[PDB]
């Protein structure tokens, strides 16, 4: 096959990572914008998530498959702030060539990447803040402002903010033998056309978006001890047998046979009691008179993903067939679960019956109104990724400022590690510092504005917090205006990001370059 | 700049496009379409649907149409240009200030609040249930088709719907208008229209024998000679005088039926079965020996014979509903004999509108000068803050006021006036004596709204523009477009 | 005798070697009523579940149409005698086979043995059956008339680990303890 050796193929490597990654740094920062991909299949979906874009985008040369997986394995640590994460190891291959170039040996790059990393360990726990901290009303509105940035919608954070915080109080849940956890991607994100994000509801349970099928039965059911039963049994005319196959008035006694018995398996859903029915195919109108004389809410066309987290969340056990221990066709009272609160409320020419208070698995969705589908595409990806970071809030009460404020301080602590190893490793450090220095100077490139001026003031103000110990102050400060271009503490700002997300990034971020940096050619085998 | 090149080209010749589209001067444009035909009409709703271009940024703005006609369901007429309107006042800014996109959506935001505050100041209240204004009122949304002619009597069809099929539940006047049946009918006049209670169908009688008339029908919707003689006999049990069915009619079951002296129907589609079981009260029958006594036609007057010269169609007469209101599901039609498909398939389009048009006229009663004069208004308000505010903002803030005063320029265009003096006047006039001053329809002059008798509701106006503005930062938050992608 | 478990996520420190049997499939995961299973017989079924469809040509004549549903009712009593044979011998832990071939299984199966509290398991190599006699001990059952106390295993607890999305069954304890036992380790990586 094509095989070449030599420099050939990390310069061609490098090359391709960073004409594919200068593209998606226009969305780094609150300043950044979406932008439109191609797909030449009719589909296109405009979006600053690099998990999705990597995934979508072709891979010309097979090493740059090893950025995509990396923005698969964010999504399964954290997921939100893509647009500052996987473009820092972007950056590391950048300086890597100058360094080849050098009589230095690729695993003596590697080797000072990981002495690099594993002392910068230590230096996020100099800048660690704490659970308490700096004032944190609620501690979530806070980080609720951070979560704004990065994204389109931070025109909104008077809203999200309060929407946000209040739904995932009630996702508190005990699992993992005692532990305290909100369980993420169990809350369910409705959109709704028309007005702005000021209509959105908060329901602090589950909400199912769904109708009744016949205008004639009861679309209000008020109380409490409401049961639901989900049946996903499909109710329809038999087929035959294995093809062995079979007077039309018994022929046609099977069809009235079986549906008797369908009626009849109605009855045993009314003898239940359950105010809510499912069914996940679709039915006549035979079948569905009979629902309507029932007095039980039904409705058809049901997914059965959306059925899953019911039984889950109720406690209910999801029927897909009618069977017991004998040869009876009926419908245990066993199988039906309790819930506080269940109500149907009318929301945007529609209606959405409204689950709380489930004792078995506790959960909260949020049913939000905007302008159209491709204003909530850039909505919806990114309030599902703001899902994790109020998880990682409440788990572990460790963040850190945001705004170029963490890679400004890892600059001063490696300036004294660099002298400290010394010999051939110094030079390394020296390039690791200042390729985490082009994070924070690409934010400004975004905003029009000079980064480097801003750098070199704040440096300096976290370089006098560190060549003091003992400090009132006079000295100590940090933070980064991109608005006034100015420094100003963080706290009056309120962007905080968690630590195990930054701490998360540069782990992957070691590996990712790494994995370059070990590929001495590459071959290309032709297909059949 | 390499990216923007292709986003603003994009929606710039759409506006040439829809150009024709406004006003009551407004023309037609000829297009070939893929599938061999041609589409000629005025109405860009169809055409923004079925329009291919190459730049896929475009085509997101295609479907904002028909994002505002499902929320609103207006604009056709006149906004249908601003959701592209904006984006052309917006070509001097990266090509010359060279600032972000952001600066735009925080002077968007303060040209929208003062854009609502505007259109509230010349708000005024009118009477829904008073004919006096709503008379003019229909017909100014659609007298910009073909229907002139006939205004006179299409605002009597819409006028009466309005008040008949929409009742109420208590909030407003909302109701589901698609399950209001209209038939459209071509060739004859419209003189023969009327509102009937019950459906009509195209579908020819299937046996030569039975005579159509009824006086109280009885609606049933659905070896092998004696087996389907007894199925015969289990749907004549209840003495049908009305079979339809889905599917199609044996010769064997002419024969059989004729004894029961009902009609029978064929090729009859779901669509319109749904709605003879609520007009007729009957309900659908899958299984054959289901029928009971409980589909009996309920509040059908009478029947009769509506006939082309070529084949036979299904006519049911006028009713009633004994009283001796639930206005959420509602049972009644229009029947539209229409005189050529050109004319009838505006009338379709003008009275769902003007259903439509008259439905956000009773959810929201205040009134606003219509016919170009709001959009000046503002724009007289909207350039005086620009002065006042006097700061970097001014500069996408103040292009917005060319925007507003482009709206009655296109309606200048298609009628040939000059544009010149008259928006000069415009902005004078409105900034002194009133904001009622407006362009005629058709003489083009300095006359008012009020004495000219067109108007436009407030929820129009602002529902309208707020959507259009929002809708126009799509295309602004895009910074790049990568092509060759291959999903 | 050492298989290595081949699992997304995680990180290499979270590698740990299992002292007892390992299953890489999960269950059908329909029904998921059971989340635990402790003090339970563990079995391996060679055979599959499902009606009777022989190889050759099967010609039923059906003279009735109550005959139909009948022989749906003779297609749940057959495969539920199995599960009662089973649930008198007190296993609730089942090992199926491929079950892609021919006879794979109906959707009335969950049913039964959710009433039961019994845990399946299938899409099992053959190969897999082998390695999982030797550490575990339990004689695999090939039909219901050879199934007895006997054969079945038994073990301690039995519990699902539930990592990153990834679920993964881990067996504690072995009952009858055998000359050829067996250990498996399950590799925690970011990719493959």
């Amino acid at each position: 096959g094509e095989k070449i050796s030599g420099d050939d193929i990390r310069n061609q490597n490098v090359l391709a990572t960073m004409a594919v990654a200068n593209v998606v740094k226009s969305s780094l920062g609150p300043v950044g914008l979406d932008k439109m991909l191609v797909d030449d299949i009719g589909d296109f979906t405009v979006t600053n998530d690099g998990a999705t874009i990597l995934s979508l985008l072709d891979v010309q040369h097979p090493a740059g498959k090893i950025l995509v997986e990396l923005a698969q394995q964010q999504d399964r640590e954290i997921g939100d702030g893509t647009t500052s994460v996987v473009i820092i190891a972007s950056e590391l291959l950048k300086r890597a060539n100058e360094l080849v170039k050098n009589k230095i040996h690729p695993t003596t790059i590697i080797t000072g990447f990981r002495v690099a990393l594993r002392e910068a360990i230590r230096f996020i726990n100099e800048v660690l803040s704490t659970s308490v901290d700096t004032l944190g009303k609620e501690t979530l509105i806070n980080i609720a402002k951070t979560s704004m940035s990065s994204k389109i919608i931070g025109a909104d954070s008077d809203f999200f903010s309060n929407m946000v915080v209040d739904a995932l109080l009630a996702v508190k849940t005990q699992n993992s033998k005692g532990e305290i956890k909100y369980p993420v991607k169990a809350v369910n994100v409705l959109k709704a056309h028309g007005k702005s994000a000021t209509e959105s509801l908060l329901v602090p349970g589950y909400a199912l978006n769904c109708t009744v099928a016949s205008q004639a039965m009861p679309k209000r059911i008020a109380g409490g001890n409401v049961k639901i039963a989900c049946l996903d049994l499909n109710l329809q005319k038999a087929r035959m047998a294995m093809g062995v196959q079979i007077d039309p008035e018994q022929l046609e006694q099977i069809r009235k046979r079986e549906a008797g018995i369908v009626l009849e398996r109605v009855k045993k859903i009314i003898d239940a009691g359950a105010q809510v029915v499912l069914t996940t195919k679709g039915i006549d109108d035979l079948c569905l008179k009979e629902f309507v004389e029932a007095k039980i809410m039904g409705v058809r066309r049901c997914k059965k993903e959306d059925l899953r987290r019911i039984a889950r969340a109720t406690g209910a056990t999801l029927v897909s067939s009618m069977s017991n221990l004998e040869g009876e066709e009926t419908f245990e009272s066993s199988y039906l679960g309790l819930c506080d609160e269940v109500v149907q409320a009318k929301f945007s020419d529609d209606e959405c019956i409204l689950i709380k208070g489930t004792s078995k698995h506790s959960s909260s969705s949020i049913i939000l109104r905007g302008a159209n589908d491709y204003s909530l595409d850039e909505m919806e990806r990114s309030l599902h990724d703001s899902l994790s970071v109020v998880k990682r809030t409440l788990e572990s009460g460790n963040v850190v400022p945001g705004g170029g404020c963490v890679e400004a301080a890892l600059n001063i602590y490696l300036d004294n590690f660099a002298t400290t190893v010394g010999s051939r490793e110094q030079l390394a450090i020296a390039e690791f510092a200042a390729a985490l220095l082009i994070i924070p100077k690409t934010l400004a490139v975004n905003a029009a504005k000079d980064s480097s001026e801003l750098v070199a003031k704040l440096r300096s103000y976290h370089a006098a917090s560190q060549m003091a110990k003992p400090e009132r102050r006079s000295y100590r400060n940090y933070g980064l205006d991109l608005i006034r271009g100015k420094i100003v503490d963080e706290i009056h700002a309120g962007v905080l990001e968690p630590t195990i997300s930054k701490v998360k990034s540069l782990k992957s971020a070691l590996e990712a370059c790494v994995a370059i940096l070990r590929i001495d050619t590459m071959i290309t085998v032709d297909p059949e | 700049r390499q990216a923007q090149i292709s986003n603003i080209t994009a929606a710039k010749a759409v506006a040439d496009v829809i150009r024709t589209c406004l006003g009551p001067k407004a023309m037609l444009k000829m297009l070939l379409d893929p599938m061999g035909g041609l589409v000629l009409t005025n109405d860009g709703h169809a055409i923004l649907r079925e329009i291919d271009v190459a730049h896929p940024a475009a085509k997101s703005m295609l479907e904002l149409s028909r994002t505002q006609d499902e929320e609103v369901g207006d604009g056709t007429t006149t906004v249908i240009i601003l959701a592209g309107e904006i984006l052309a006042q917006c070509a001097p800014y990266l090509i010359e200030k060279n600032i972000h996109p952001v600066i735009i959506i925080q002077a968007l935001k303060k040209a929208l609040t003062d854009a609502l505050e505007v259109i509230k100041q010349v708000s005024k209240p009118v009477d829904v249930e008073n004919d006096a204004a709503m008379k003019k009122l229909i017909q100014a949304s659609i007298g910009t088709k073909y229907v002139i002619h006939w205004s006179e009597k299409m605002c009597e069809l819409a006028l009466d719907a309005v008040k008949t099929v929409r009742k109420d539940l208590p909030n407003f006047e909302i109701d589901i208008k698609r399950y209001v049946r209209v038939e459209k009918i071509p060739g004859g006049d419209v003189l023969d229209s009327r509102v009937l209670k019950g459906v009509l169908l195209n579908k020819d009688v299937v046996h030569p024998k039975m005579s159509r008339h009824i006086e109280n029908p009885r609606v049933v919707l659905l070896i092998e000679e004696e087996q389907v003689q007894l199925m015969c006999e289990q749907i004549l049990a209840v003495r049908p005088t009305l079979v339809i069915t889905e599917k199609g009619v044996s010769d064997l079951a002419q024969h059989y039926l004729l004894k029961g002296g009902c009609s029978v129907l064929r090729r009859v589609k779901k669509s319109d079965n749904n709605r003879i079981a609520r007009v007729t009260g009957a309900t659908i029958v899958n299984r054959v020996e289901d029928l009971k006594e409980s589909d009996v036609g309920t509040n059908c007057g009478l029947f009769k014979v509506e006939m082309i010269g070529d084949e036979y169609f299904s006519f049911l007469d006028n009713c009633k509903e004994p009283l001796e209101g639930s206005g959420l599901q509602k049972a009644c039609t229009i029947m539209l004999r229409g005189g050529s498909k050109d004319i009838l398939n505006e009338i379709d389009r003008n009275l769902q509108d003007a259903m439509a048009v008259a439905r956000n006229v009773m959810l929201s009663p205040s009134l606003s000068p219509g016919g170009g004069a709001t959009e000046m208004a503002v724009s007289v308000k909207l350039a005086e803050k620009a002065k006042q505010l006097e700061g970097i903002q001014q500069w996408p803030y103040q292009a917005v006021a060319d925007a507003m005063e482009c709206i009655p320029r296109t309606l200048i265009q298609n009628a040939g006036g000059d544009p010149i003096r008259l928006l000069s006047q415009l902005r004078a006039k409105h900034a002194q004596g009133n904001f009622t001053t407006g362009i005629d329809g058709d003489k083009g002059k300095i006359v008012d709204m009020v004495s000219y008798g067109i108007w436009e509701p407030e929820v129009i106006k602002q529902q309208s523009v707020k959507t259009a503005i929002e809708s126009a930062c799509l295309l602004l938050r895009v910074d790049d477009i990568v092509s060759g992608v291959r999903k | 005798d050492i298989r290595l478990v081949k699992k997304v996520g995680g990180t290499i420190d979270d590698t740990e070697m299992i002292d007892g049997v390992v299953l890489t499939q999960t269950a059908i995961k329909s029904a998921g009523g059971p989340t635990r299973k402790e003090k339970a017989k563990i079995g391996l079924i060679q055979f599959q579940i499902s009606p009777p469809k022989p190889d050759t040509e099967n010609n039923i004549i059906v003279n009735d149409y109550r005959q139909m549903d009948k022989i749906l009712k003779e297609e749940r009593a057959y495969l539920l005698n199995i599960c009662k044979k089973i649930k008198k011998a007190k296993c609730n832990v089942l090992l199926i086979q491929k079950s892609i071939l021919r006879d794979a299984v109906n959707d009335l199966a969950l049913h039964f043995l959710s009433k039961l509290n019994i845990m399946v398991v299938k899409d099992i190599e053959r190969e897999e059956i082998e390695f999982l006699s030797k550490g575990l001990g339990c004689k695999p059952i090939a039909d219901i008339e050879l199934f007895t106390e006997d054969r079945l295993g038994s073990a301690d607890l039995v519990e699902e680990i539930d990592s990153d999305g990834s679920k993964i069954v881990r067996v504690t304890g072995i009952r009858n303890n055998n000359a050829r036992p067996t250990v498996s380790v399950v590799i925690r990586g970011a990719n493959n």
